[PDB]
């Protein structure tokens, strides 16, 4: 198996540590929008592009 | 309360001049484009105090200028209004704060502000 | 070679993927425009530098293709501004880089921002080419505004209107770019008697 | 048939020199009977050219510039105002100038109401897509309408042309707008929003 | 193909000639007729699109200046955001064919000088613009400008 590439987040009873948490929710509910984009894209149906939508949790 | 009292809170905890905007939005919910609440006359009035002018309150007027919060045509009015003319050092300000805006000098709004903009010339 | 340009120019401009999903999230100002263009042009001094007389134009007409082939007009503008800076620091002869953006065929009017630049960045650049060059470019110049019709959109006029300044430059008496007879030589070559 | 000919023949010059002489000429040729021959220039002529789609390419920079100058200078000398043919055949004649141009001071003088049908002409092709020479007629038309008056010929201007005349390329605003209190409005909104 | 090659020949044989209808009818309506009985008993509307569906914060109108009613048109939006500072108004001019091709930001390098937090805004979004795929939206352009701001008012504080 191969690296691809890597980038480092933002910075911005305590045994929960919130932040990764937080970072391992949001990777999994935002990145099944990039491959649809992706798919979008190469069948050339113009977009906006993947947005927060009215709330902010969606 | 008053735009007097915001700005000398703004004064007295050090407000940098984009959290001098945030919380002047919050003070007042209705922004009436910060003209009918004459936000240049309480800034110039609250900077030229002094024989020389604070910067904080000169950097909140020339951020309320080059962000399009205040129209130019109240600022030149509001500088219409000082005289004095004994302290150099405010005029010097003054004359800082007309060259940021004027060759600029461009009204998008109601032909009654064009004709404000005419009249503060 | 061109594999080499290749790598360095697309390397130059990519584009992230994975944005858009967490917004800004990701530790890293993406490089201003001019840490991109200081890094860029250092990149391509390499190798040009490296690069032979004989091979010093199809590399250009390589560059020109590239940033023609684009479709985003900061992409095309960025680039265009290494180019700028790749002729100002003396590192570019200044006539390969008109001659191969004026002469690229895929430079059309119907391309109105690309023009636009386009003639932008070479009324920057034209005021070093020597007088014979000039008159060239006078040439290919007049030749590619031949092409446009007798009526085109209220929209383009402007922007195409970019090429009328290069040749109001070229043919201003002050600036002295070249003698005006050659000037008119060329015209009167390209409109003759009894043409409008 | 006199005025157009006339206009045929400056029409097919293409030099600088030979229409600028032509224009000199014409003019004083058209004050024969420069009232009537403003009436056909004004209403016949110049909208047939600028209506026409495949008339605007004889409108082109060397005979255009040229044929806008007469054009202004004919209707600032028929505004402010002759033989004795001239005489008899302008009282022989009968027309309905309100049913001519209908129109969408007096406005009952018919040159009231050429010049307003033209300025509607003008206004229409200022705002309108598919730039080519015939807005460049009328930007040189309008442009020696500001340099060869004084100050009305351009009182009988549509106000939406201050703020169109700048949307497609100063002293041309402050000249046009003949200076009422709500043309201050007009002037002040496009001088300021250049 | 297999047990139908014999029409295939017949009309692919005879495809051109005026009368070829002519022939089929007299050839085929006789026998269907008789069995099967007798025949039957100003703004490019994407922008709207868009501008309809835009977050409350941004404010987007048309300039007052600039041509109107013509293929490209221009817009100046606003930005209204507690949390967010008040910024230069931002200019955009959409092309006419707007899908298939990406709106361009008319740079204004003069307002977003004489602030340190101008600059910062300005130096972001010139970041995020060339981050930005190409045929991008007018929103991917507004959200960028909303992004930028708000990384320029957390680096600066």
């Amino acid at each position: 198996a191969m690296a691809l590439l890597l980038q480092q987040f933002k910075e911005n009873m305590c045994a929960f540590n919130k932040v990764l948490a937080h970072f391992v929710a949001m990777c999994d509910t935002n990145m099944p929008f990039v491959g649809l984009r992706l798919e979008l894209s190469n069948l050339e149906i113009p977009h906006q592009g993947v947005q927060v939508e009215g709330d902010g949790f969606s | 309360v008053n735009l007097k009292q915001a700005i000398l809170q703004a004064w007295k905890e050090r407000w940098s001049d984009y959290q001098w905007a945030i919380n002047m939005k919050k003070f007042f919910p209705k922004g009436a484009t910060w003209d009918i609440l004459n936000l240049a006359d309480a800034l110039l009035e609250q900077a030229m105090i002094g024989p020389s002018p604070n910067p904080l309150i000169l950097s909140y007027l020339k951020y309320a200028i080059s962000s399009q919060m205040v129209s130019y045509s109240s600022v030149l009015t509001a500088i219409s209004k000082f005289d004095d003319f004994s302290r150099d050092l405010c005029v010097q300000a003054l004359l800082d704060i007309m060259d940021m805006f004027c060759d600029r000098l461009s009204c998008h709004g109601k032909a009654e502000e064009c004709i404000g903009l005419c009249r503060a010339l | 070679m061109e594999t080499q340009l290749q790598s360095i120019f697309e390397e130059v401009v990519k584009t992230e993927v994975i944005e858009e999903a967490f917004p800004g999230m990701f530790m890293d100002t993406p490089e201003d425009e001019k840490t991109k263009l200081i890094s860029c042009l250092g990149a391509f001094r390499q190798f040009w530098g490296g690069l032979s007389q004989e091979s010093h134009e199809q590399c250009i007409q390589w560059i020109v293709k590239f940033i023609h082939g684009q479709h985003s007009p900061k992409r095309i503008s960025f680039l265009y501004d290494c180019l700028a800076m790749a002729v100002e620091t003396g590192l570019l002869p200044p006539r390969l880089v008109c001659e191969s953006l004026i002469n690229s065929d895929t430079l059309e009017w119907e391309r109105t921002q690309l023009w636009a630049l386009t003639f932008k960045l070479v009324r920057k650049i034209i005021g070093g080419v020597d007088y014979k060059g000039v008159r060239d470019l006078l040439k290919v110049i007049l030749e590619k505004i031949l092409t446009i019709p007798n009526t085109v959109s209220s929209a383009v006029v402007q922007q195409l209107l970019a090429a009328r300044e290069v040749i109001a430059y070229i043919l201003e008496r002050n600036a002295c770019l070249l003698p005006a007879y050659f000037a008119v030589t060329e015209i009167r070559k390209l409109y003759p008697e009894g043409k409008l | 048939w006199f005025c157009n000919n006339l206009i045929k023949e400056l029409l097919k010059e293409t030099r600088k020199e030979h229409t600028l002489r032509a224009v000199e000429l014409l003019y004083s040729i058209f004050c024969l009977d420069m009232q009537q021959v403003t009436l056909v220039l004004l209403g016949h002529i110049l909208p047939g050219l600028l209506t026409d789609s495949s008339k605007w390419h004889s409108l082109m920079d060397p005979p255009g510039t040229a044929l806008a100058k007469l054009a202004v200078w004919c209707a600032l000398s028929s505004y402010s105002s002759a033989s004795t043919r001239q005489k008899k055949r302008h009282r022989e004649d009968i027309e309905d100038y309100i049913s001519l141009f209908p129109l969408d001071v007096n406005m009952r003088d018919p040159l009231n109401r050429v010049l307003a049908n033209l300025f509607l002409l003008i206004s229409s092709i200022l705002g309108s897509r598919t730039a080519g020479p015939h807005t460049q007629f009328v930007q040189w038309f309008m442009e020696e309408c500001v340099d060869c008056l004084e100050q009305s010929v351009l009182q009988f201007m549509p106000f939406t042309t201050v703020s169109e005349l700048v949307k497609v390329s100063k002293v041309v605003l402050a000249i046009t707008d003949l200076s009422l209190p709500l043309g201050r409005q007009v002037a002040a909104k496009a001088i300021a929003a250049l | 193909q297999y047990l139908c090659q014999p029409l295939l020949d017949a009309v692919l044989a005879n495809i051109r000639s005026p009368v070829f209808n002519h022939s089929l009818y007299r050839t085929f309506v006789p026998a269907m007729t008789a069995i099967h009985g007798p025949p039957i008993t100003s703004i490019p509307s994407v922008l709207q699109g868009e501008v309809a569906r835009l977050d409350p914060k941004f404010l987007v109108n048309l300039d007052p200046s600039h041509c109107s009613n013509n293929g490209t048109v221009h817009l100046i939006c606003k930005l209204d955001d507690k949390d967010l500072p008040s910024v230069p108004p931002l200019e955009l001019s959409v092309p006419a064919d707007y899908p298939a091709q990406s709106p361009l930001w008319i740079d204004r390098q003069w307002q977003y000088d004489a602030n340190p937090f101008l600059q910062s805004v300005h130096r972001c979004m010139t970041s995020r613009l060339l981050q930005l795929p190409d045929k991008h939206s007018v929103t991917a352009l507004l959200n960028t400008w909303a992004q930028s701001v708000h990384q320029a008012c957390l680096s600066a504080a």
